[PDB]
């Protein structure tokens, strides 16, 4: 699912320079870039089944937080409730 | 009169299999409304109400809830009036 979220964020957001795994980027990476941390898979009953938690950590060059607010709204619009297809896993 | 509230679980990897098994178990309990207590017969368990709460946990609680009751008679086996006699006066 990392591939699907990364591909969606890169395709739909153009200010984004790259989307990496947790401890991939080094100090020469070009900001803004995003990091996709995958959380727990807890059992949440019969109707929901196993629910997974994901975090999309945005990073920015410390110019000002208004850029980060705009980019957060962009991420939320891109991923919230929109079906994502993961080509790697084909699901 | 002895009444028991007996809850039943149906565990399986495939949830639709749980649904099918619970459905057929409920139907069997309802149709054949009583259950032979022993292969000797002489006793039965009459159903009272069978209810399924599908949301309930598969392991801790269990889905199907069934209430059975059974009537028993005291087994008094006292002595017998084998020999009777009487006498007379005026």
């Amino acid at each position: 699912m990392r591939a699907g979220i990364r591909k969606a964020l890169i395709d739909n957001i153009k200010e984004l320079k790259g989307c990496y795994e947790p401890n991939v980027p080094n100090k020469d990476t070009k900001k803004p870039y995003m990091v996709v941390v995958q959380g727990q898979d807890n059992d949440h009953g019969e109707t929901i089944g196993f629910e997974r938690s994901i975090e999309v950590w945005i990073y920015e060059g410390r110019t000002t937080f208004k850029k980060l607010d705009k980019l957060t709204k962009q991420v939320v619009e891109v991923l919230d409730m929109n079906t994502i297809v993961d080509e790697s896993e084909n699901e | 009169e002895i009444t028991k509230t007996m809850k039943c679980h149906v565990v399986s990897k495939n949830k639709d299999e749980i649904v099918k098994l619970l459905e057929t178990l409920e139907t069997s309990l309802i149709i054949d409304k009583r259950v032979r207590l022993r292969e000797d017969k002489n006793m039965y368990l009459t159903l009272v109400s069978v209810v399924e709460d599908r949301e309930s946990d598969m392991f801790t609680t269990g889905q199907l809830t069934a209430v059975f009751k059974m009537i028993g008679k005291i087994k008094r086996e006292g002595p017998t009036m084998d020999k009777i006699y009487g006498n007379g006066n005026l």
